[PDB]
């Protein structure tokens, strides 16, 4: 079990629980007229921060182990940035990353304007 | 009469499309899988995995082998399993797995008159296991094996267990020489790959390493090293020979049994437990010799402020011992 | 020759290997014998042993039933991917091997009346898991269980050739147990329940007593060497402080070098062998010298008779209760 | 109807060529690709190499399966990929490669109604990887995997990678415990052998390894042994057998010191890093031995130079071992 | 013209009938044997058992395969081997074997005008070889190869070596590091199982191991250990720490010397040569040190007597030490 | 679209693969050449190399003749099944693969004369044997030899594409050795003779050089080094027993150990070797300082102007000695 806080521009999602059995935090964003979506993800020591299209070059993803915290640091906001943000858990096995279903676990929203 | 049921096993078979799935355009296709768990041989901290034998069964209902007039379950010979169709379940998760052969491939045909259809493997597979030995020797590990249907997704198969809770059995008879296994588990989901959305089962094992000599014969030595060392404050400027060679002692005995327990230590490149409470150990042998060349060297110009170090020390090294301690026993135990 | 060629097509016509004999009728019985050619190390770290078998079944097929000038038809053995054969396998087995030099090591041979005889050639890799409580001194009985995989107690059943006791027999020569001894075998049948159904179980028990010289001149001597070491420094005089001193650190360190190094032989086991009470004794002994070392130092400027008197009883005690206990030890464990 | 599909499929097989590629004679084939990282195994130094699972799905066109009347794509058995024509792709600097093979091959054939195949393989490759350990263990290291056509040049067959950037995913799926992957790319080219021009793909990855161990483990004892050294600087000439006890233990500690992992290095003939620091802290202890050694020496007739000698040490020791620190660290790092 | 070949080469194998004997129901059908060894890889005590490559020519009349019109022997593809009847020898005691198959199977049929079949192979095998190290390193093995007919008893089969004893060549050739090849010898027989009885063919060698190695790694190190005990007689009797240090370090480093030697060889219960030998070098130090406990134990009340003895074992131990090494080495030279 | 099947089924009418080109009419040429992709590692241990090649043969077959719209047919390796191939092997090869991975790695291409183009990919673990006397400074010269199996050299022979030289040729970057150098590869073609006939054998001897730095800093400066420290002990006052003992002790005692971890690098061999020199000079040097100590701390009571005399001649004398037996070892050596 996996309980995610968010805090936060420059949001942080932070990890408490059998974070080893879940070593992939993803972010989605969720407009009012639309279904959550992609943005960022990372893994622990797999060293390969993936950013959605529409965020590529705007959006940073940074991580570390020494209190289990994600950082997301958001640059260029945009008017179609206003939606409500969530950090997801993922499992090892959990197959494709894109996809808001393979998440188990996830944070209270958030919302940026 | 067997040659009656030789004709029926061949119209059966007669015009039988292997290329395409039971009731195909149409429903999906339910797979029950029971697995009988019969050893679990290895489990490999260096290379993470973990060795497992199982009795793997599927069940499914195919229309097209429903045969009339034999009332009688049909076994036939696994070589039949070549002519039927069957599920192309895969375990994600494994490195190398083999169907064993001797004396004949260890498979299972059984057919029933509603077009049940049976098949059985007997699998000897290394799944993968990754493990976070950060809290070695007392850690607990969560090792798992996923089924997949490698080729047909959601709207063509549908995977489930047979018998609940139940489907899965002997998991208690299982017994390793380091860990034991305090729980199992089953799950059942969907997971969506870039090509679309697959069942999924998962079958999830809790280990627990066992406490022993090895839990002793790895601490014990250092800390009792390290409390000798402490005989050094309470030594006088005479028989300072006896002091000298204490701490020459305490540092050889420490480092040879340092280097006598790292020889068995699993040899993975990272940072464990044992490993910082092992540092910690040399670290204060270290300072205690340092205190004592401080004290020797100032012994002369101010005796007294020399036995007043010495006399610190006698409560300090203790109290910063035990405080360390309990650091580690709170981040690590 | 043709008249044979004859004959087995016959026979090979209409012929349905899917089905077994008397398939709905009755049950096919399959007598089976074992031939041990080898009996391959036993590896006590993975908990399992190799075994070369000469495996043999017979069993009836009435419709293989020819007349022709010959009885007995010895046949090649790709005959046997024509005809039915049993699904033997073995249930505690890991990884074997049907040999397959130069040609597969099968024999087939059809009498007259439709017996079958089906033989072949294995190398079994089966699980002997072991109870290392008496380490080294230990004794363990392998098994070797097989039977049918597909067929049931009511389609296929398994029966020994001859006399139980008769029908699993070891050659002469054929022993590669470096370090273990085989002391015979045990052999019965049984029904074995799943969630398929009732099978019929064949075992055997091949009993093991391991050999315990290895151990003996590998770490026993070493801890009685030490030991008497130690007891060696009694005799210094007590001005010789240093060399008593060296004495004991040095018994000390290689005491606990020998405690540690003694593990990576067995497997990871988590209760304790006798080795492991002898080593735990040994380096009693060996701190007991250690003190006693310490108060006599203690004790050389108040009272130097009384150190003296105590090094004399030492130099008497210590090497009279290590030959007790030594006595004991053994007495105890090669007696069980 | 299960009828038609059969007799659409047989249709199709039906006259079918496998010895000749789609557009024989006339232009090259297409072929789009993708890779699924499952993981990464290990990577070896002794043997100079590394496991990688993954998923490959090779995609093109052969007008030769196009099939109309059913608006479907057809996923059709493993086995079926037996009588179609696929790729001659493999890998050129892998030395073990096998496909999965519980409970069936793990093989994928998909038709499309244009006639477009989708041919996926599940598969494990030990592919080779130089490695320039030099600088271990401050090292990166940039390992490859190279895909080619055998037997058609790029007359016959053409490869590109299909989406471009992203046709490669689950780079975040690998972890190794002793390395962390920087970056990954991919490349597209052409390479000429004697029998002609053939198109190469690569997929390359950037993997670092983690300090963290080899601090713990090797720089911070031989900095602690190297620090106690200095202690026979403060050491009166009296106690000169505690001088001679200090360097002869500081001697034996930094040899017995960096004893835990020989068996997992090549045979290399140069000088790593570690051996450089290890080999400077060796220089330094024999040094401070080798200056006890001349002090006793000549401290009998000429007492003021003794002293003047160990009052010089005692200063120029540390900081020649802190200007060596500086220039070990400046350099490598 | 190659069509009157092909035409030929069909007729032959027309009615050929693959699954009977030639001359089945009739007299015994002899072969004929030849062994070309290449080369003998390893020879192994701990797994008891040598590699072995070698060419394995066997040698044959069957009547269904004699032509007529053609003058030659017709060297045919290794692949007509599949349609042929062939012996189905085996070799009993091989615990891994394999006919090597790049670029092809290495396999050779050739047939001749009168029906003779010429049969070749190249098998590298693994077999099991029992040795007696109760001399080790000083032993002499007798390692075989046996060769059997499987399935046909002597009323069906014959095995004779074809050359009489020049049917095995390349025996001289052999360069074994770490052996000499005395002798090899043919031997012809028949075993009789419970299923009847069998020919048997047997080659064995007489392998001699050179001590050479040995003499630089094992004994050499023991004697002048053993030399290195006796330093202790040429120093004062006062100097009680040095002395001690020396007998300690002496029978410790023995010890340690026997134990990592034994370390690497099969479990075997009894006592080796080079066991014995270390036995004795071990009691001799420990004779050392107890001499010296002894001196140490008499020097203040009778210090003449302890120099008596000093002198007296300054020449005892090493002519002892002589004579138990001439003994030895009469005993197992 | 159906002309080259046409073609094709034309070809394959009535072709029978288990005749070679020209039976009984003519000897068959194979040309062939070798593309070594990398050459791999190699093991003196098992005495035996690793390397991987494009394996290229050229033939004629005149049965497969053809006249199309194009020149050169380009065919899937499968066709390679149904026609003849030659039976190469490789005579000093171990346990050689052909990789299958994705599809077996092979080319077939036809020419309209009749030409066949047969290419694979190999991986060949071959025999070297090696001569360890000027260990580690040794040369060897690893042969590969290939030539046909069972046919004779009055029926098939071997020739190389081009010249031998440049037959066989080496990619720049495929290199995995670790501690040993490709000097070049010398190319020849001669004939051997089994008890089936005369042969046809193609040999390739690579040139290969040891690397020296590996025993360098793993042997020479370890032993160096303890020589160095033993010889230091010279310059220690004589009233200090137990520090020049313990000197001497544990640099004897790293000397053996040297030596043991040394000597347990290499195959057994019966022979010394120059290493095997070096380490015993060096432990000479280590054993005649330890005497020469206890020569000094035998007069050092009744003659100590003896005593002396010797301390300053050995401080004197062996670095000297040392320092000449280095030069004149390397020179010696290096020079080879
Ligand atoms: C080792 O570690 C793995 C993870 O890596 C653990 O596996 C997890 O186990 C838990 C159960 O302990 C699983 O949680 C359960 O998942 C079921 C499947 O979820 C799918 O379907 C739902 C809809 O039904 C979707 O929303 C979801 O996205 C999936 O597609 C759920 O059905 C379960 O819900 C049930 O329980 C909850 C309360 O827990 C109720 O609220 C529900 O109503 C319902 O009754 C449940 O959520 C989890 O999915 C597993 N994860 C993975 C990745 O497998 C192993 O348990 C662990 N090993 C051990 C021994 O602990
Ligand atoms: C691990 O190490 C390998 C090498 O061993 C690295 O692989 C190299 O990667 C670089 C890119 O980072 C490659 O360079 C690129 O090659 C492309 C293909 O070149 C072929 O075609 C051109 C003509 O189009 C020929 O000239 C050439 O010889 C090849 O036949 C080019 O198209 C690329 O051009 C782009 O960059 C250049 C500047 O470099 C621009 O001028 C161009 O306009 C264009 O933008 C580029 O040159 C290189 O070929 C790869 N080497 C090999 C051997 O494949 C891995 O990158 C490395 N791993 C990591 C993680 O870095
Ligand atoms: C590269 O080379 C490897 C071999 O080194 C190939 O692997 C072989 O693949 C073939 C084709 O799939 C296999 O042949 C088939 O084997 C089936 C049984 O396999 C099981 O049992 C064997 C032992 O008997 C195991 O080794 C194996 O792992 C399996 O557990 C047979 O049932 C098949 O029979 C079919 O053909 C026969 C022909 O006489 C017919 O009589 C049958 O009715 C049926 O049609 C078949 O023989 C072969 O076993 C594989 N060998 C190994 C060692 O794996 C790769 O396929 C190859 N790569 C490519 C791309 O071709
Ligand atoms: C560098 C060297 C370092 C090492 C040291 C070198 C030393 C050199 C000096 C001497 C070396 C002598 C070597 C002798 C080897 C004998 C082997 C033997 O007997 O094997 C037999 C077993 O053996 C036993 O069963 C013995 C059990 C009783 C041991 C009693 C010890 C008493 C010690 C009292 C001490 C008091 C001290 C008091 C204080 C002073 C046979 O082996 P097996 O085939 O397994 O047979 C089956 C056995 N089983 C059926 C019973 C299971
Ligand atoms: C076919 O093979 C046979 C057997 O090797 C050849 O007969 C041999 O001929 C050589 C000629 O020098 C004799 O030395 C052998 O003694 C003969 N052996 C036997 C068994 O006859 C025969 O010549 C070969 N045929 C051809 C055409 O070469």
């Amino acid at each position: 079990q996996v309980q995610l806080v968010e805090s936060g521009l420059r949001l942080s999602c932070a990890a408490s629980g059998h974070t080893f059995n879940y070593p992939i935090m993803g972010w989605f964003r969720q407009a009012p007229g639309k279904e959550r979506e992609f943005v960022g993800a990372i893994s622990w020591s797999g060293g390969s921060t993936s950013y959605a299209d529409s965020v590529k070059d705007r959006f940073t993803i940074s991580r570390d182990n020494a209190k289990n915290t994600v950082y997301l640091e958001m640059n260029n906001l945009k008017p179609e940035d206003t939606a409500v943000y969530y950090c997801a858990a993922k499992g090892r096995y959990s197959g494709g990353l894109y996809y808001p279903t393979n998440y188990d676990y996830w944070g209270q929203g958030t919302q940026v304007t | 009469n067997m040659s009656f049921v030789k004709e029926t096993v061949d119209k059966l078979l007669k015009g039988y499309d292997i290329r395409l799935r039971p009731d195909f355009g149409g429903p999906p296709v339910c797979v029950g899988m029971n697995i009988d768990i019969a050893s679990i041989d290895m489990v490999s901290e260096v290379n993470m995995d973990y060795t497992l034998t199982m009795y793997f069964q599927q069940y499914w209902r195919d229309k097209r082998l429903a045969y009339s007039g034999i009332p009688l379950n049909l076994t036939l010979d696994n070589r039949v399993a070549d002519q039927l169709w069957v599920p192309d379940t895969y375990f994600l998760n494994d490195k190398k797995s083999f169907v064993h052969g001797v004396t004949v491939k260890n498979r299972m045909i059984r057919l029933h008159p509603d077009g049940t259809v049976l098949y059985g493997l007997r699998i000897t597979t290394t799944a993968a296991c990754m493990m976070d030995l950060r809290r070695y020797p007392l850690d607990e590990q969560n090792c798992t094996l996923e089924i997949e249907s490698y080729g047909y997704t959601t709207d063509d198969i549908e995977f489930y267990w047979r018998g609940g809770d139940k489907a899965v059995t002997g998991v208690e008879r299982i017994e390793l020489p380091q860990f034991s296994i305090v729980e199992h588990r089953l799950v059942s989901r969907n997971v969506v790959f870039a090509t679309g959305a697959y069942p999924r089962l998962s079958l999830s094992f809790r280990l627990k390493r066992n406490i022993g000599y090895f839990i002793l014969q790895t601490y014990m030595p250092s800390i009792l090293i390290t409390i000798l060392s402490w005989v050094s404050f309470w030594i006088n400027y005479d028989a300072s020979a006896a002091r000298v060679a204490l701490g020459i002692t305490t540092v050889l005995t420490m480092t040879t049994i340092n280097t006598h327990l790292r020889e068995t230590l699993p040899k993975i490149p990272y940072v464990k437990a044992i490993d910082m409470y092992l540092m910690g150990c040399f670290v204060f042998v270290f300072l205690a010799l340092l205190e004592y060349a401080f004290v020797n060297y100032i012994f002369f110009s101010q005796p007294a402020r020399a036995a007043a170090i010495d006399r610190w020390s006698r409560i300090v090294f203790p109290f910063t011992f035990s405080l360390f301690n309990l650091v580690y026993w709170l981040y690590y135990v | 020759t043709t008249v044979f060629t004859r004959i087995l097509d016959r026979l090979l016509d209409g012929y349905d290997n899917r089905l077994r004999p008397g398939l709905g009728e009755r049950v096919t019985e399959v007598k089976t014998d074992i031939f041990v050619t080898s009996f391959g190390p036993v590896s006590d770290h993975d908990m399992e042993y190799t075994i070369d078998v000469f495996f043999r079944q017979s069993w009836k097929d009435e419709r293989l039933k020819f007349k022709g000038p010959m009885t007995v038809l010895r046949l090649n053995n790709l005959m046997a991917s024509k005809i039915w054969t049993p699904d033997t396998f073995f249930h505690n087995g890991k990884k074997s091997v049907a040999h397959n030099m130069t040609m597969p090591n099968k024999l087939l041979r059809i009498t007259e009346d439709g017996t079958l005889l089906y033989t072949m050639r294995l190398t079994v890799r089966a699980e002997c898991p072991m109870h290392l409580e008496d380490f080294p001194m230990d004794a363990h009985a392998c098994p070797l269980k097989f039977g049918s995989y597909a067929y049931t107690r009511a389609e296929v059943v398994y029966e020994w050739t001859r006399e139980p006791a008769r029908s699993v027999v070891v050659a002469e020569d054929g022993s590669r147990l470096n370090q273990y001894d085989l002391l015979g075998q045990t052999v019965d049948s049984g029904i074995v329940q799943s969630s398929t159904g009732e099978y019929v179980v064949m075992t055997t028990h091949f009993h093991l007593k391991r050999k315990i010289g290895y151990f003996v001149i590998q770490t026993y001597l070493p801890c009685i060497m030490t030991v008497i070491l130690s007891q060696v420094s009694f005799w210094l005089n007590r001005e010789s402080v240093p060399a008593r001193t060296v004495f004991g650190v040095t018994t000390v360190l290689t005491m606990t070098t020998l405690s540690i190094s003694a593990r990576n032989s067995l497997p990871k086991v988590a209760y304790a062998t006798a080795m492991d009470w002898f080593i735990a004794v040994c380096y009693a002994f060996v701190f007991s010298a250690l003190i006693e070392f310490a108060t006599v130092n203690y004790f050389t400027k108040s009272q130097p008779a009384r150190a003296a008197k105590i090094d004399r009883l030492s130099r008497i005690a210590f090497p009279l209760l290590f030959g007790i206990f030594n006595l004991v030890y053994w007495a105890t464990y090669l007696n069980r």
